[PDB]
């Protein structure tokens, strides 16, 4: 019991920094390819190898973790923004916005730790308005006309989390039965809201800024034969979420008393509304009659005057 | 579950018809399917009325457009080449992953068994030829390895066919000994075993069998020992059954194969001493000579030692006498120009007698022998310690 | 001559396949053909072949292979398969390496020191012919180690003496001939088991003097150069394991005297008040986990640490000392250095040389993932069970072996023993975690899912094979509280499954469905955690049973009824198990159960539910009038009677486990209340109280496969919680119909007690 | 049917008797010469006992015929070495078996 409870809470609490001195010096061609680019085509052929289903791949899920933390009063403020874009410059250049394309392409919708290390991969090489890395992610979509990217994100997408409330009350008849210990993932009734959050952000550093091209290809992939429309699906988790909000606090209802679990489970909701929020605003911020008329003939309206209905309760 | 499309008035509300449009890949691999059913089923009546009795031949044998089909055909599943872009040799591989499932899902790889079937039952080119006519005959054979080749490239690559018509098996090891497809039936029948599992759960010790004989038959071929190691284990895992039978089929006898062994370097010594009989000048053609033994090992490293002694003869009048050509395990005795003796046995080409002699042992340390050799009426003779 | 064959190409190709298959037809652990291989090709022309120079290069190889294959494969496997367990005993000399050199300016070396590891013993037997009927020839034919490790370690000093100077003549043809094989014979004699202290130090300085690394080495070469370095870094992991451990010892020593001496100070010296019982709640609550993980604490500040603070400086001392140790500020140094080189210098093809790489070079920098991933699997006993737990791990290396290969007759056998004598060993029961660490439960998973494979409903052979691995996991279930959760997370998969083993009264033990139960039963929190993805399953299983019968009791010649009262039965005891819970009814999975039951009404028996049938009266009648006569049966068999009632008894039973409560949350409820209506309209009261007086006999004695008392027990459970006893007449009735003839017969005895 | 005939004599004078073990060094060979066992390659000698039914009838009646040092050729008949079926994977059935047999120590 001594050492089970040493390798629990004595070993794995962050004790190094690597992650940039390793990146660092995998670049380096002391004398051709460099070893990173090597590694980048290695997961890139990986993920073009026509299969059925994607690998768990632990080489990948542990170096894309290392290669998305690799990255990240006026002159304190430019120097580390400009060595922010040197550090993403340091792996988009060698491979790696075609390779977490190639990655979210080669899951055709199934959520599990291989797309949850990409996008977060993803997120740490377009943290803030890449528009280079963005033209680039664009240009490799429009020149190589695959679907499985698109169908893929509609499938994820699809597929994120809910929050459910059977669950969430039977585990708090579980624990008034008895101590038992608490669910990792959101106790069992939020499922990956991190995964959910960082799918979102990906959505919407994607079109960050005002790329036009980006939003009109997020809504038609002209090119392409079988288009999906990504403002529609999500518009459609955000109505589900809201339907979701809504049925949570219906069941707190007369009873003036918000538990520890009613605060977390429902701060996390509220934090994944925020995000999706974010996202379609980042949508049509850019003065776009797409995804302007997109929107308006849709189903957004029913999901924020249930937004409304529950604000005006809460508040 | 099958609803009938009937065409009436009334109807109901919820068709919802949405057209969806299929690739130039699918919408070429469907007419070609048709064309090359159409061709084959041509063909195959064609052959039928010929083979079931004799009838006027007034009939379709398309023997130089079948030829041609199968000779595109063959191509139509070539392989990528290994020197080509990953990507490009990736959708080339998924292109003719669909061509594969798309013709089998169709069923003319069984038609191309009943092709292969109904040309397999005559016997060679020139039974062919006075029933089918001339050209028929001669390219019999050639249409035979163009359908062998067609069907290896159906299931070249895919998990699902060979498993699929795994259950053919039975006749292609039974045709195996036609002697003149057994090359193609070998090869069909190494890619439906290398890649299904399942396929292995059907063979037999009467295929294994077959196998053995086959390569007992036709010589030493180097693919029916791949055969036999994709059968022992196909996908990190072994059968102990078909281990057990290979095993105790194909290597008790030692006939097959190759054989091996680790002896000895032997050599031996003589001295300038020539002798030659004839008419005229003659040596009295009697010779005498001793020779004993200091120090002797049996076994020195994991043989006996050879030695042995006796009198060589040579080749007309000249040295370098016939024999285990050189630096060998071949001594005196080991060939028809040498007469050697070695304390048990008489040695004369390679084949030992033994003799009695009192106290008869082998050659130790402080033993005297002593050759006498007379050459016109009687032999060589040894005499051990006199 | 053999070297003769360099000009022959046929025969060159031809060998060299036949030296392919040879090693083939004994690649795995098959050594029946492996003894007759031995003499089939020769015991010492393999190192005559493995020492000479002059060979073709791929006979060589072949050679080389084959060598491996017939004596070190075996071993070999069997001993990477336990490569990432660490078991390590409390014995005196394992309590030495608590001092894992690393200060006064050293790091020690690789592979060099103590392992006091359990690890799988090695043995040999001897390939004699001459006598007959060998015993079992289990393991291995013998081969001569010493000579095989000093004829390796000569012929690599002379590999690298002729690679160092780049000749055009290299043993074999090219240098891949010379190097691959010699160095894939190292690696495995590494693996096996040989090149104590001394002979490792050289083979270290083989290669560390700062070479081998430092050569121009082709792909394959530096393919197994990588694997080489893997085991050197699996070897220090070990090391680091065996010595935590060692520390650990003196650490709990140290801790568990402290903690009951203040225990025992504070217990003296009581001076009662409100917060005594607040202070020593910690010790009879608060099981041991969470005991020592709020005992253990300190990285911030302060915590609530006891009074033993003498122990936490030995202990920050000990984790400097481990961080010291790993790579937080030799061997990560140059292995580091190696791998960035190679890839600089080259762009390297064969994807998977650069995958052994990258793995490589991510381990030497993260240094403590190693840590964080074997800690969990590493466990320490005792030093007095040693050949106990020294058998069981025998029998799960043979377990594994068997799983590794495709399922047979004697392969059944020697599982069936296997898991026979695991569940004999003691360790089984003693060390519950063990088990779990070990990953017995998926290896038996695993093993069962290959013959439940390939068909769903045209076979199920290999009957035996099945039934032992769901019997063992029933037991490894059994007795824990933490081995059911881990089975709950496979419920799922053999579920879909659960149809086979049905339908056959020889397996109503081992059964999928029976470790399902087994899993699921006798614990709330699992209880809930069982959702719904499965439970509407479960439903159609029992719907598609009631409208179909057995297709083999029809081949067996029973009557052919409408239905299936044998599959339907076991259904119904896997959703009790589900529903009812200690005595009370889960409130969740009882509702959704009966609306999945309302919903698909054809899981109720045809004679109670439908347009056709009256109830259960009729039906029971009717049963056991089938019962009697022996026309409606097979002509040990199905009494289809006795199936029929033992089938209305058990959906009975269901019904009544799954009625609300006792009236706790139903007196002020309105969905109890709803769900107690929708019983009580589904079975009529009249129909319960006709169907308890029967007043069965009371019988030399008679078959008990009919009216079973027990099937009356299902109807008074129903009766006393949906309807319940609360009215004088009702009660009295009762009494009158239904119980005084049962309790004449039962009080009518004298000897002839045939049934308790 | 076991037949035995003397390469090098062994002083014939102390002989395998029933409750003893005897040391050998044989290499074993089939009709044909072709070597299919021998105990020389693996350097260990043989040690069986003489009368427990541990050895094959042409080995071990031939044994208790034997004198110490003495090497012999023990020629047996297939009945008495393997039958008709031979020993799976090395010995064909019906084979008859020839043995290089020299007795090292007796005990």
């Amino acid at each position: 019991l001594f050492l089970q409870g040493y390798e629990k809470s004595w070993i794995e609490t962050e004790e190094h920094y690597f992650e940039d001195k390793l990146i660092e010096d995998l670049a380096k061609p002391g004398a051709r390819v460099d070893p990173l680019h090597q590694l980048i085509l290695l997961f890139s052929r990986t993920a073009l190898t026509e299969k059925c289903k994607l690998e768990e791949d632990f080489l990948y899920m542990a170096y894309a973790d290392i290669m998305a933390k690799s990255c990240h009063s006026f002159e304190e403020k430019e120097m580390e923004k400009q060595k922010l874009l040197y550090q993403q410059a340091r792996l988009h250049d060698r491979g790696a916005a075609e390779m977490v394309l190639q990655t979210i392409s080669a899951s055709k919708g199934e959520t599990g730790p291989m797309v949850a290390a990409t996008l977060k991969l993803g997120i740490a090489i377009l943290n803030g308005g890449n528009s280079t890395v963005q033209q680039k992610m664009l240009d490799y979509l429009k020149e190589k006309k695959d679907v499985g990217f698109f169908q893929s994100l509609a499938g994820l997408m699809q597929s994120c989390s809910v929050l459910d409330l059977n669950a969430f009350e039977r585990q708090n008849k579980a624990e008034g039965l008895g101590m038992v210990t608490e669910e990792g993932s959101g106790e069992k009734v939020l499922q990956d809201d991190e995964f959910t959050c960082d799918l979102f952000r990906f959505l919407q550093l994607l079109c960050e800024g005002h790329n036009s091209d980006f939003q009109n290809y997020l809504r038609t992939q002209t090119g392409n034969n079988t288009t999906v429309n990504i403002i529609i699906s999500t518009v459609d988790y955000l109505l589900r979420v809201q339907e979701s909000i809504s049925d949570f606090y219906w069941y707190y209802s007369g009873k003036d008393i918000i538990d520890e679990q009613g605060q977390r489970n429902f701060s996390k909701a509220i934090q994944v509304a925020k995000q999706v929020f974010n996202t379609l605003t980042e949508y049509i911020q850019g003065p776009c009659t797409g995804n302007q008329q997109s929107l308006a003939h849709s189903r957004l309206w029913d999901a924020v005057v249930g937004f409304l209905h529950v604000f005006a309760h809460m508040q | 579950i099958q609803r009938k499309a009937i065409m009436h008035h009334e109807g109901h509300m919820d068709d919802g018809l949405n057209l969806s449009r299929s690739q130039h890949e699918e919408s070429r691999t469907a007419r070609v399917i048709r064309s090359t059913v159409f061709l084959f089923n041509r063909f195959i009546r064609g052959l039928d009325a010929l083979s079931k009795k004799v009838k006027l031949p007034t009939i379709d044998l398309p023997i130089e457009s079948v030829s041609l089909s199968l000779q595109d055909l063959i191509g139509y599943f070539h392989p990528p080449d290994e020197h080509l872009e990953h990507e490009d040799k990736q959708n080339r591989l998924r292109a003719l992953k669909n061509r594969q499932n798309l013709f089998q899902e169709e069923g003319m790889i069984n038609l191309v068994l009943e092709c292969i079937d109904r040309l397999h039952v005559y016997s060679s080119a020139a039974h062919f030829a006075d029933v089918a006519g001339r050209e028929a005959g001669e390219s019999w054979k050639s249409i035979l390895n163009s359908l062998y080749e067609l069907l290896a490239a159906l299931i070249r690559g895919n998990r699902k066919n060979c498993a699929q018509f795994s259950g053919s098996l039975d006749w292609l090891i039974s045709r195996l000994e036609r002697l003149e497809a057994s090359s193609g039936i070998l090869e069909v029948l190494h890619c439906v075993l290398v890649e299904s599992p399942e396929a292995l759960n059907i063979i037999k010790e009467g295929h294994i069998k077959s196998i053995i004989s086959l390569l007992d038959k036709h010589g030493r071929n180097h693919k029916v020992l791949d055969v036999l190691c994709s059968l022992c284990v196909c996908h990190g895992v072994a059968v102990r059954s078909n281990q057990h039978l290979i095993c105790d089929n194909l290597l008790p006898g030692r006939d097959l194969l190759l054989q091996t062994r680790l002896v000895n370097h032997v050599s031996s010594m003589r001295p300038n001493i020539f002798l030659g009989v004839s008419e005229g000048s003659a040596q009295y053609k009697k010779w005498y000579y001793e020779l004993m033994v200091d120090h002797t090992e049996p076994f020195v490293t994991a043989e006996a030692t050879h030695l042995r002694v006796g009198w060589a003869s040579t080749e007309g009048y000249s040295p370098y006498p016939g024999g285990g050509e050189e630096w060998g395990g071949n001594g005196v005795g080991d060939d028809l120009f040498s007469y050697g003796f070695d304390g048990l046995h008489l040695w004369s080409g390679c084949i030992a007698r033994t003799v009695s002699s009192p106290n008869q042992h082998l050659l130790r340390t402080d033993d005297v022998i002593s050759c006498c050799l007379d050459l016109s009426a009687p032999s060589i003779s040894f005499r051990i310690n006199g | 001559d053999i070297l003769e064959l360099t000009e022959q190409e046929e025969l060159l190709q031809f060998h060299y396949h036949t030296l392919r298959l040879y090693s083939a037809v004994c690649a795995l652990g098959n050594h029946r053909v492996a003894h007759a291989l031995c003499s089939h090709v020769d015991e010492p022309q393999l190192l005559y072949a493995i020492e000479n120079k002059y060979m073709p290069g791929l006979l060589r190889a072949g050679y080389y292979d084959l060598l491996i294959d017939i004596h070190l494969s075996s071993y070999a496997t069997a001993r990477l398969m336990m490569n990432n367990e660490f078991i390590v005993p409390m014995t005196e000399e394992t309590k030495s390496i608590t001092l894992f050199p690393d200060e006064n300016k050293k790091h020690g070396l690789p592979g060099i020191g103590l392992s006091t590891s359990l690890r799988p013993r090695m043995r040999f037997s001897s390939p004699s012919f001459v006598s007959i009927s060998n015993d079992c020839y289990q393991y291995s034919p013998e081969f001569p180690l010493d000579i095989l490790k000093a004829k390796t370690i000569q012929m690599l000093t002379e590999a690298v003496k002729e690679g160092s100077l780049h000749a055009r003549d290299p043993v074999g043809g090219t240098t891949e001939f010379l190097f691959v094989p010699l160095i894939k014979l190292f690696y495995t004699l590494l693996i096996m088991g040989i090149f104590h202290n001394e002979d490792l130090k050289h083979i270290l300085q083989l290669i560390e003097p700062s070479g081998l690394l430092q050569m121009k080495l082709p792909e394959p070469v530096k393919l197994q150069m990588c694997l080489l370095l893997q085991y050197l870094c699996d070897c220090q992991v070990r090391h680091r394991i065996e010595a935590i451990v060692a520390f650990s010892d003196d650490f709990v020593a140290k801790l568990q005297d402290n903690q009951r001496f203040r225990y025992n100070e504070v217990m003296q010296a009581l001076n009662m008040s409100a917060a005594l019982t607040a202070r020593k709640t910690r010790e009879f609550r608060s099981p041991p986990q969470e005991q020592i993980n709020m005992l253990l604490n300190f990285k911030d500040d302060k915590s609530e640490c006891p009074c033993p603070e003498e122990i936490r400086d030995q202990l920050l001392d000990f984790h400097e000392d481990l961080m010291t140790h790993c790579g937080i500020e030799s061997l990560q140094q140059l292995i580091s250095e190696t791998m960035v080189r190679w890839a600089q210098e080259s762009v390297i093809e064969d994807p998977e040389l650069v995958r052994a790489m990258f793995v490589l070079l991510h381990r030497q920098y993260d240094g403590i993932g190693g840590l964080v991933r074997a800690l969990p699997k590493t466990y320490t006993i005792n030093g007095v069970s040693v050949e106990d737990t020294i058998n069981l791990l025998a029998s799960l290396g043979q377990i594994r072996s068997l799983l590794s290969v495709r399922m047979g007759k004697e392969e059944e056998k020697l599982m069936i023993r296997g898991l026979g004598d695991i569940m004999n060993n003691k360790v089984f029961y003693q060390h519950p975690n063990l088990m779990r660490a070990l990953g017995m439960h998926e290896t038996v998973m695993e093993v069962m899912v290959n013959v439940l494979g390939g068909g769903e409903s045209k076979e199920i052979t290999f009957p035996k094979m099945v039934a032992n691995c769901c019997r063992f996991l029933c037991y490894f279930c059994r007795i824990s509280r933490q081995n059911q959760k881990a089975m709950f997370d496979h419920l799922s998969y053999l579920l879909e499954n659960s149809s086979v083993g049905l339908a056959s009264p020889a397996m109503r033990g081992s059964t999928p469905l029976d470790v399902a139960a087994a899993s699921v039963m006798d614990n709330n929190e699992l209880a809930l955690a069982l959702r719904e993805p499965d439970l509407e399953k479960v439903v159609r299983y029992l719907a598609g049973c009631g409208l179909q019968s057995c297709q083999m009791l029809v081949s067996k010649g029973y009557p052919d009824i409408g239905w299936n009262p044998v599959e339907g039965e076991r259904y119904l005891d896997f959703l009790r198990f589900a529903v009812f819970c200690n005595g009370e009814s889960v409130e969740e999975n009882a509702n959704v159960v009966v609306r999945l039951l309302i919903r698909r009404p054809e899981c109720f028996g045809p004679a109670l539910r439908g347009e056709g049938g009256n109830g259960l009266l009729a039906a029971m009648e009717e049963a056991i009038k089938i019962a009697e006569d022996p026309s409606r049966d097979g002509p040990d068999t199905i009494h289809m009677g006795n199936a029929i009632m033992t089938f209305y008894a058990a959906l009975i039973d269901l019904l009544g486990r799954c009625a609300p409560e006792m009236h706790l949350i139903h007196a002020g409820k309105g969905e109890a209340i709803r769900i107690r209506s929708i019983l009580r309209s589904l079975i009529p009261l009249g129909d319960l109280v006709g169907v308890i007086s029967i007043a069965f006999q009371m019988p030399e004695p008679d078959m008990s496969a009919g009216f079973c008392p027990d099937h009356k027990a299902a109807m008074v459970l129903f009766l006393d919680r949906v309807y319940g006893i609360e009215v004088q007449d009702f009660l009295l009735h009762l009494l009158e119909v239904g119980f005084l003839p049962d309790l004449r017969a039962a009080a009518s005895l004298d000897t002839a007690a045939l049934s308790x | 049917g076991v037949e035995i005939e003397t390469i090098s004599p062994g002083d014939g004078r102390t002989f395998p008797k029933k409750g003893q073990t005897c040391v050998v060094h044989y290499t074993g060979m089939l009709q044909n010469g072709k070597k299919f066992d021998s105990s020389r390659d693996r350097n260990k000698p043989f040690k069986f006992r003489i009368g427990k039914q541990e050895v094959i009838k042409g080995f071990e009646e031939g044994a208790a015929q034997m004198s110490l040092g003495q090497r012999a050729k023990l020629t047996c008949t297939p009945d008495v070495a393997y039958g008709a079926t031979g020993h799976p994977g090395v010995i064909p059935p019906n084979a008859t078996l020839i043995f290089d047999v020299e007795l090292l120590n007796l005990e």
